[PDB]
């Protein structure tokens, strides 16, 4: 039967400062016991001083970053071009993630 | 595109009037004139033929008066056509309300139903109303023998005695004169026949021009009957109360 | 006086929409003849090529709609086309849910129920055209079977139609008056289709040329149309006589 | 679908199609509207051009749409009757979700919203119904009267008269109407009630029809003797 | 859920419903009315799936009340539970049904007779003098055939209703915290506060 | 006359007068103007006031990081067609990983006022679009007119006594072309323009509003004390 | 596009005629004369076959059809209408009869059901109404022999003998003076051809008349044999050469 | 007849010009923006002395940050602020801040036009919509049945528009106090009404950073009212 | 009368006088034109350069359908893009079912029937051009001009717009002087004359050519824009016969 879901392997972690932040993630991907790409990148600059990552099915990860990626320029066509705070910004990606709760995105999101 | 040809059924006179409604009941004045008369102890139907052919088949003929179910049955005056569409579709009301609860339909209850089926046909849909005015006749456990009318409005009201059709006016006119509330059926029954053969338009009333039908509790015991006249049975009762 | 202009009565129980789309019937000015045949059925018309710079193989009105079925159109060519595809469409699905060809009649019955809707449908608007179908049908033989505007159709003996329809109806009418039959006493096709000619000669009036006719033959299991040359062959055989 | 757009904008910014559904109002019988300090009573006329009827199984003028609150209206009858059941089925519904009957400002504020969506939806016609809409709120003694047209707007009335001749009746209730002391008692409330329809009725005999709404769902019609005696005593009165 | 009995004496019909609501290995509560009135006369008492149950009831008891308003009348208790019935019917072929089944205990003012119908959520209704669902009534049934007059009074009967809780209460065996009775008769619905 | 009851309906001369009316309503609109180079591309555009207690209707959208238009007519079909242009934008963007074409974007304008040209019941659209781009063939100026007709331009203006600003263009022509690498030239070559078009009002800081877009610079709009440089 | 006619053509005046209704009607009295006689032992129906064209072969234009194989039904007025009305009427007697009951509806319930059909072109949306009249003659168990009368409102009644189109009302008239109760199917096609000559101008023949007739079951028309119950239709149209015969001793 | 969705020879659609006609006939209503709030005030017009004036809602609260004020056929603006509210909600489900004013609007806005052969007419309402957020500040906004809206420091909407309108424009600086604003809507509105001004005809509201929407009530604008007369009779 | 008033609707002629209203509309637009040759088609169209403010070369009106088909039209522009448009899609579903790529004549009625069914209906608007379209394939060079009305024919030479009678007077001359055929590059320098011709009747405005052409031989049986050297070639040509 056909499975939908696959694991692209990697790790991610999110530290925060007192005026700043930091996402890490390493850039291996795999699948089973075989290397796909020794520098494929999955932490990305999604604009308004937001960085986001997706890990674990990569393919769902980055259909979810594309999404928030393109949630974040129609906010700025919907609201004259004012700043997604990263408040907002999570909740927004909550929704996101909840519109496929009976077939999710299988990641670990961090922003 | 097609707004050219819209006749707009349902919309307003500058006097808030709906056109559509005045008009239908304009064709019903012009229709065969029927009569129901509510006795104490059963109803009467009576109606007039339209102007009948000699070579019609007169016994195994319905146009005025139609059976709902066994309790309830209507006396139709205007478009036959439209008439049956919606007694097959009250006839299917009442074994709706038959199948959910168990009892016959209250009379009000398929009278309201239909009424409201008429009320949709002037108020949406961009349709012609039904030219039609029922004269509903039955019975029920809660108020016994009841006469109701409605017209093509979807308006419905109660009567004891009440005409639909043609020469209302001095149908109604007759019937407020001589009915009163102690009546028996036998007399409704020559009250009904009187009337029309003073307001017909006819030279004489005669059996082949009349349809007729009484709704007694005169089976045995505590039951209603539906009493459908036969030609032979019209043509009797007509000589019973000297008019042929 | 809207009752003019969509396919409701008039006072008089008229439909004039229905009426006019008659009248569009004539406005290519082309007239056309059908006759049966002992083993066929041939069908004429005439082909006018006004314009200098149009490529007159593709001007036809003549269609063949099935392997057996053919149909010519008098009417404007848009119309005529639509009904030709229409027909064809209904004759490949009579085949393919019933399992057998589609006979003549019957699908000139189907097109004229199609042509009845639109007279009593107001959004569509009748064809302005008269289909004559024609075929050797596997059971009833040499058909004609012809429909209009209003949804009517009729088999025939045999039939014209155009502006100068009536003396050609009158031409043949006398021929059937005389050979008291109901066909073309005739074996081959070649000699139904001279005689089809020969009578549209005498009924016009006029002559004709390899590129002023368009002829159609049906036979059995197979209709088909004829080449320039192949009515050149024909006109040469009729004036040799 | 049936689409037409009936009820539309005129250059004097007009909707006719509104505007001539007042018109089968104001044909409509009178209704009367009269809320006391504890109350409220609902007065009707009936036409008497109307005998041989039967007043025991013909569709009366005042409506329950629950328990606690009631409708009358002025216009067509047909119409009535599909707000009447909507109104009617939303009371169930709000009683189903919130676990608490309908307050009558809501019930009210529902119908003429429904009467509203059908001077701006496509293929429909307006209601030719205005109606009074009266009772109290769930575990309250404050008497509430509102009234509807088939504009859609509404509002709340100390007194309120719909439908032919109305125009008569409000005068005379403008000028009878204390806002500072309204009536007391059952009796007061329905007096005056009775004696406006009396400005326009006719006859005081089967041409009224009085329904008093009391606190805690205690609805009662009055018969023809007990109306009949309003109308006696007002007589006498009046003959000064 | 689970115990809901019905016993239908000569002029009342008494129901008597149990208290708990278990979930897992915790019972949430000890005091559930498991009944609602569908109309002055007619009550219905509910046992089954959780969510459904109560659902199922006010959905009911929200039809019966809307005829009541539009009609100025009461509905007698044979065309009550003939609309529930249906109503279960109807269900039982949908998506998801509705695993609900009722006692519809009613006094038919008309008639003047009590009515006690047994409604399973598959739509299979019974008029019984004495009703039971679940597996209450492997107990009940044989003690009422044997204890069950038809023309004991109210009073009788529910020393009948306290013979068959003591009988649960002595060999079923989950805990259903005792009942909560209600009586159905002429002059309409009213509970027993001590039982 | 008889023939301008809706869109769907020919004149004897074969003319549509509902697109005609339609067309009008431009006129009426408020004076824009666009002009490109080879580097970059402009707008500027003349915002109109109810009165002096209002703010001035805002004329120019931003579609995408290279691309946006300016309005003249009804704005809220001006939000109709440059939300459906957003979209098409990003759907090139999310599916093909690619840069709207200018020239496809108006393409897909023409098509979408077209269908209600021909259709009952609609109507067609109350607005003029100028739509200026940079993509990967240079600056790019459109001009979109509601009956569907399209047109790529150096230069032009819309709206009322857009022939004033039409013919200065017509002749700076050969000048405005050639300002390469300069963004404030060709505003300011776009300024001149619409002055052309003034009659008794001159532009104020709150009046004029201007964009840009070109090789290196993303769809910006200037308002406010940004353009008070250019007056 | 898609069909915006979704609003009535047929509507009524400030007089109270449903003009449709009363201008089909005047279509019909256009339409050739067409007639049914009801005997004791039979029914027939009859009519003109008006021939468009001498070329045209009338055979194949049948204005009298079966729709069961015990009820026949003929028309006056618009004969497109008529064909497409036969082709809803057969089905109908099977979708909403046939295919429930397992044996063929009653005259009177299939007559109700094409009066359905006619009735709603005369209400239903973007639609005109047929513009004929009906003559539907047939037999079944219960009811035995019966004629019935559809007219363009839906409208139908029941007649002894009848006749609608072109010349009906003398046609009536002439049916009134020979009809009697007593009549049997043969005294009554002999009636039907005394009255259809009348109205008929041109050529009076079996080429030119086409008469069916509801009678006795046909076992030889039934296509097969081994059940005893199946017995044959009695529905049987008049052959071109039975007409004839009956024209000579006229 | 004619189509719903017609243009006019001059550019204009025929139902939008006339919905326009319909807000003329409608009762007052001004807005005047502050830097320290914005008011909004309206004439009730009690068709009748019976009628319970505190029972005619013609201000309205969308969200605690969004008030709204009506005037012409209000019973259309219902869904308009059904559909205000659930939008200002919605977006902060969805973002869990405050909605923008002019985005509210906007959203508004985009229903004025969802009519043809969507609703069979445009609405025959025009609605001040004012409030505060934290980018753009204190903002009034006039959304008329066109689809269009414009910004406002100040806006007089119904049958005394065109008079109020001209007197705002005298009376407005950028410099005035909420107190200030509150006299001047009172001061305009009794001059435009036809009956005379008081705390039942007549209802004033405000929304604020620090207290959100408030509706005035009629013990204080009744205050107001008195606090106005003395001060133009003072000079 | 009022017949004219509606799509659909017979006069008492048989005429639909939308449609005829319609053609109006193309003979008030600018001149088009397509000459048949030896193994292929040749297109050129007349674009009124109304203002110096046009950019040149950058308001392509031949549009190409599939990789095969070459379509020009003339009168309401818009039109005749929607009416590509649908030629594409069912070009596009023509070859994927039956994989060849679809016929000129197929193609032909496709568009045919499209713009006939705009003549059916009184809730739809006839189109507003001619178009006149064609290309090369299994069976050789076929050329069409399809008109308002549905109604279509192959042709020799094909001309429609405000200078059609111009152009079909020197396309008549072609088609006497060269019986046995026009080659490919011949038609691509006859159809700039033509049009320059032809621009005689609208010479107002100066004027841009386009010119496109599909060939067995010279495009290899696709569809192509005539660019560069062969167009400037077929304009000097056409300027030295005007003078
Ligand atoms: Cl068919
Ligand atoms: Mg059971």
């Amino acid at each position: 039967q056909f499975n939908p879901y696959g694991d692209n392997g990697g790790t991610i972690l999110g530290i925060a400062g007192e005026d700043f932040a930091v996402l890490a993630g390493d850039t291996r991907n795999i699948t089973d016991y075989s290397i796909n790409s020794r520098y494929e990148p999955k932490v990305f600059d999604c604009g308004d001083n937001i960085v986001m990552s997706a890990n674990g099915f990569a393919a769902d990860g980055d259909a979810l970053v594309k999404r928030f990626k393109n949630s974040v320029k129609w906010y700025h066509f919907d609201h004259n071009d004012k700043k997604l705070s990263i408040n907002s910004a999570a909740r927004n990606i909550q929704h996101l993630l909840y519109g496929k709760r009976f077939f999710p995105y299988y990641v670990h999101t961090i922003i | 595109g097609s707004r050219r040809y819209d006749s707009r059924t349902t919309i307003f006179s500058p006097e808030g009037r709906l056109y559509q409604v005045e008009y239908a009941l304009e064709s019903i004045s012009h229709a065969g004139t029927a009569i129901g008369i509510m006795a104490s102890d059963g109803i009467v139907l009576a109606a007039e033929r339209k102007v009948t052919s000699t070579l019609l088949e007169q016994d195994t003929s319905t146009e005025k008066l139609y059976k709902l179910n066994d309790k309830i049955a209507v006396a139709v005056a205007g478009l036959t056509a439209d008439a049956e569409i919606l007694i097959n579709t009250a006839r299917i009301h009442a074994q709706n309300y038959l199948k959910t609860y168990n009892e016959d339909i209250p009379v009000e209850i398929l009278v309201r139903r239909l009424s409201d089926i008429k009320q949709g046909y002037t108020q949406h849909g961009g349709l012609r109303p039904f030219g039609v005015s029922f004269i509903y006749a039955g019975y029920d456990d809660r108020y016994g023998y009841q006469l109701y009318t409605s017209n093509p409005s979807g308006n419905y009201t109660g009567w004891k005695a009440i005409s639909v059709g043609a020469n209302t006016s001095a149908a109604q006119t007759l019937l407020q004169m001589d009915y009163k509330d102690d009546m028996k059926v036998d007399d409704a029954i020559e009250l009904a026949l009187k009337t029309l053969s003073k307001t017909t338009d006819s030279s004489a009333l005669t059996y082949d021009r009349l349809e007729f039908a009484t709704i007694r509790k005169g089976a045995n015991d505590g039951e209603v009957y539906q009493k459908i006249f036969k030609p032979q049975e019209i043509k009797d009762i007509l000589v019973k109360t000297g008019i042929t | 006086g809207y009752d003019r202009h969509i396919t409701i009565f008039s006072p008089e129980g008229r439909l004039y929409q229905v009426e006019y789309a008659f009248k569009a019937t004539n406005q290519t000015n082309i007239n056309s003849l059908a006759v049966r045949g002992k083993d066929c059925t041939v069908v004429i018309s005439q082909k006018k090529v006004p314009d200098k710079l149009l490529d007159p193989t593709t001007v036809s009105y003549i269609f063949c709609i099935s392997r057996t079925i053919g149909m010519v159109v008098n009417g404007p060519i848009p119309d005529a086309r639509n009904a030709a595809l229409r027909a064809k469409a209904e004759a490949a699905e009579f085949r393919y849910k019933y399992g057998y060809d589609m006979p003549c009649d019957v699908l000139a019955k189907r097109m004229a129920n199609l042509s009845q809707i639109y007279t009593q449908r107001a959004y569509m608007r009748p064809l302005g055209v008269i289909l004559t179908f024609v075929s050797v049908d596997e059971e009833l033989g040499p058909s004609i079977y012809k429909t209009d505007p209003a949804g009517y159709y009729v088999g025939y003996k045999a039939t014209a139609t155009g502006p100068k329809q009536q003396e050609i109806t009158t031409n043949l009418e006398n021929h059937f008056k005389k050979s008291k039959i109901d066909h073309i006493n005739e074996e081959s096709w070649e000699k139904v289709v001279e005689f089809a000619i020969t009578h549209m000669i005498d009924a016009l009036g006029t002559e004709f040329s390899k590129n002023d006719l368009e002829v159609g033959v049906a036979t059995k299991d197979k209709f088909f149309t004829l080449s320039a040359e192949n009515i050149e062959e024909r006109l040469v055989a009729i004036a040799e006589q | 679908g049936y689409d037409r757009a009936l009820s539309i904008f005129s250059p004097d910014g007009h909707i006719f199609q509104v505007e001539y559904a007042l018109e089968a109002v104001k044909r409509g019988t009178c209704a009367v509207g009269v809320k006391g300090k504890n109350c409220v009573v609902l007065g009707c006329e009936r036409r008497s051009t109307l005998k041989l009827q039967d007043t025991r199984i013909t569709p009366s003028k005042v409506s329950k749409i629950d328990s606690h609150v009631v409708l009358s209206f002025s216009g067509l009858n047909a119409d009535s009757r599909i707000l009447i059941e909507k109104a009617r089925v939303e009371a169930q519904s709000h009683r189903l979700t919130l676990e608490d009957p309908v307050t009558v400002e809501y019930l009210t504020r529902y119908v003429a919203g429904v009467q509203q969506r059908y001077t701006q939806s496509g293929g429909v016609r307006p209601f030719g119904v205005s109606t009074l809409i009266a009772g109290f709120d769930p575990r309250d003694d404050e008497p509430k009267l509102y009234q509807t047209e088939p504009s859609g707007i509404y509002s709340s009335w100390s007194a309120q008269t719909i439908g032919r001749n109305s125009k008569t009746v409000r005068e005379f209730l403008e000028k009878n109407y204390d806002r500072k002391e309204p009536p007391a008692t059952v009796e007061e409330c329905v007096k005056l009630t009775v004696r406006s329809l009396l400005e326009v009725v006719q006859t005081g005999a089967k041409n009224i029809e009085i329904t008093v709404v009391k606190p805690d769902s205690d609805i009662v019609a009055l018969s023809s003797e007990e109306i009949n005696q309003y109308v006696t005593q007002i007589e006498q009165e009046k003959q000064e | 859920m689970d115990i809901i009995l019905g016993i239908r004496v000569q002029d009342s019909v008494i129901l008597a419903s149990s208290k708990a609501v278990t979930r897992g290995i915790s019972v949430l509560k000890d005091s559930d009315d498991k009944t609602r009135q569908l109309s002055p006369h007619t009550l219905m008492s509910f046992a089954g799936e959780a969510g459904d149950t109560v659902q199922f009831a006010e959905y009911i008891q929200a039809n019966i009340q809307l005829y009541s308003i539009r009609e100025d009348y009461e509905l007698s208790p044979q065309a009550v539970s003939s609309f529930v019935r249906q109503e279960l019917a109807k269900s039982i072929r949908s998506r998801r049904p509705y695993q609900v089944n009722v006692l519809i205990g009613g006094y038919d003012k008309k008639k003047n007779k009590p009515e006690l119908y047994q409604i399973d959520y598959l739509g299979t209704k019974v008029e019984l003098p004495y009703g039971a669902h679940g597996y209450s009534g492997f107990y009940t049934f044989s003690l009422l055939d044997h204890h069950y007059r038809p023309d004991m009074t109210t009073e009788e009967g529910l020393d009948l209703l306290k013979l068959c809780v003591q009988e649960l209460e002595k060999r079923m065996p989950m805990d259903f915290k005792g009942v909560i009775v209600k009586i159905v008769d002429k002059d309409g619905i009213r509970q027993v506060d001590d039982f | 006359n008889n023939y301008d009851g809706d869109t769907v309906t020919f004149s004897p001369t074969g003319r549509l007068f509902q697109v005609e009316y339609a067309l009008e309503a431009i006129k009426q609109g408020s004076v824009t103007v666009g002009l490109r180079s080879n580097t970059h591309a402009v707008l500027v555009a003349l915002k109109r006031n109810a009165d002096e207690l209002s703010s001035y209707q805002k004329k120019i959208i931003k579609c995408d990081e290279h691309m946006g238009l300016s309005l003249a007519g009804l704005a809220p079909d001006a939000r109709v067609l440059s939300n459906y242009l957003r979209q098409q934008c990003n759907y090139s963007s999310l599916v093909f990983n690619r840069k709207l074409a200018v020239e496809r974007a108006g393409h897909l304008l023409c098509d979408k006022a077209q269908k209600n040209t021909q259709s009952y019941g609609g109507r067609p659209y109350g607005v003029g679009l100028l739509i200026i781009g940079y993509d990967k063939s240079g600056a790019h100026l459109l001009e979109f007119q509601p009956s569907g007709n399209v047109t790529e331009l150096y230069g032009t203006a819309i709206g009322a006594r857009s022939q004033g600003a039409k013919t200065y263009l017509e002749r700076t022509l050969d000048t405005f072309i050639k300002i390469d690498g300069n963004p404030d030239e060709l505003i300011k070559a776009g300024v001149e323009a619409i002055s052309q078009s003034l009659r008794d009002e001159s532009l104020t800081v709150d009046n004029l509003s201007i964009a840009i877009v070109g090789k290196d610079t993303p769809f910006t709009i200037y308002d406010g004390e940004a353009v008070a440089k250019y007056i | 596009m898609t069909d915006r006619y979704s609003f009535s053509l047929t509507t009524f005046s400030p007089s109270g005629k449903l003009g449709q209704i009363d201008y089909a009607l005047t279509a019909v009295k256009q339409g050739v004369t067409s007639l049914g006689i009801k005997a004791t032992n039979g029914v027939v129906i009859a009519t003109e076959k008006k021939s468009s064209s001498p070329l045209a072969m009338s055979e194949t234009l049948s204005k009298v059809s079966l729709l069961t194989p015990d009820i026949g039904a003929v028309y006056s007025g618009m004969g497109p209408d008529y064909r497409v009305l036969v082709d809803k009427s057969r089905k109908v007697a099977h979708t909403s009869y046939k295919r429930i009951y397992g044996e063929y509806p009653p005259t009177k319930l299939l007559v109700s059901e094409v009066a359905k059909i006619m009735q709603e072109a005369t209400q239903s949306g973007g639609v005109r109404p047929f513009g004929v009249s009906l003559l539907i003659a047939g037999h079944d168990e219960f009811n035995g022999f019966s004629l019935y009368q559809v007219d363009p409102s839906g409208s139908y009644f029941p007649w002894k003998a009848t006749a609608i189109g072109k010349g009906s009302v003398a046609a009536k008239t002439f049916l009134e003076k020979r009809w009697n109760d007593e009549l049997e199917l043969e005294d009554a096609i002999h009636i039907a051809l005394l009255t259809l000559k009348e109205s008929v101008e041109g050529e009076f023949n079996g080429d030119t008349i086409e008469l069916a007739i509801i009678g006795d079951e046909n076992p030889d028309l039934l296509g097969y044999t081994g059940i005893p119950t199946d017995k044959g239709p009695r529905f049987r149209k008049l052959t071109s050469q039975e007409i004839n015969d009956r024209l000579e001793a006229l | 007849d004619r189509g719903v969705s017609t243009f006019s020879p001059e550019g204009r659609l025929f139902q939008v010009e006339y919905s326009l006609e319909a807000i003329k006939l409608g009762s007052t209503a001004i807005g005047i923006a502050t830097k320290e709030g914005v008011v909004l005030g309206v004439e009730k017009r009690a068709t009748s002395p019976l009628l319970e004036s505190d029972s005619i809602e013609k201000i309205v609260e969308i969200d605690r940050h969004i008030g709204c004020a009506m005037s012409g056929l209000t019973a259309d603006a219902r869904s308009m602020i059904e559909h205000a509210r659930t939008a200002a909600v919605t977006h902060n489900l969805y973002y869990d801040e405050d909605i923008n004013v002019e985005s509210l609007t906007q959203s508004v806005c985009d229903l004025a036009l969802r009519f043809g052969e969507l609703m069979s007419r445009p609405f025959g309402v025009a609605l001040l919509i004012a409030g505060h957020d934290a980018d753009d500040g204190y903002q009034l906004f006039h959304a008329e049945p066109s689809g269009t809206f414009y910004r406002y420091n100040a806006k007089a909407i119904g049958s005394g528009s065109e008079g109020a309108q001209a007197e705002l424009l005298n009376e407005w600086h950028s410099s005035l106090t909420l107190k200030e604003a509150e006299l001047l809507v009172l001061k305009i509105l009794k001059q435009v009404m036809e009956e005379k001004l008081d705390e039942n005809n007549a209802q004033l509201s405000c929304i604020t950073k620090q207290d959100g929407f408030k509706i005035y009530d009629n013990e204080k604008t009744a205050e107001l009212i008195k606090e106005l007369k003395e001060k133009e009779a003072a000079e | 009368t009022g017949y004219d008033l509606s799509n659909s609707v017979f006069s008492p002629d048989g005429r639909n006088f939308q449609v005829e209203y319609a053609v109006k509309a193309v003979e008030n637009g600018t001149t088009s034109i397509g000459i048949k040759c030896n193994d292929g088609v040749v297109f050129a169209v007349e674009k009124l350069i109304t203002s110096k403010l046009l950019v040149p070369q950058k308001n392509v009106k031949i549009q190409v359908v599939d990789r095969h088909i070459g379509c020009v039209y003339s009168g309401l522009i818009p039109d005749g893009r929607h009416l590509v448009n649908r030629g594409r899609e069912e070009a596009a579903s023509f070859k994927k079912l039956y994989k060849t790529p679809i016929p000129i004549p197929a193609f032909a009625d496709r568009l045919g029937q499209y713009v006939q069914a705009h003549t059916l209906y009184n809730s739809v608007r006839p189109f507003g051009v001619s178009t006149i379209f064609g290309g090369v394939d299994k069976n050789g060079a076929h050329l069409y001009m399809l008109e308002p009305s549905g109604s279509y024919w192959g042709y020799k030479g094909a001309a429609t717009g405000k200078g059609r009678q111009s152009a079909k007077a020197e396309l008549e001359k072609l088609v006497d002087h060269h019986p046995e055929g026009l080659s490919a590059r011949e038609a691509v320098k006859q159809a700039a004359k033509i049009i320059y011709l032809a621009h005689e009747d609208n010479k107002e405005k100066d004027f841009e050519l386009e010119i496109s052409w599909c060939s067995l031989s010279e495009t290899n049986g696709l569809h192509k824009f005539v660019k560069g050297d062969l167009l400037q070639e077929a304009i000097d040509f056409a300027q030295k016969e005007i003078n």
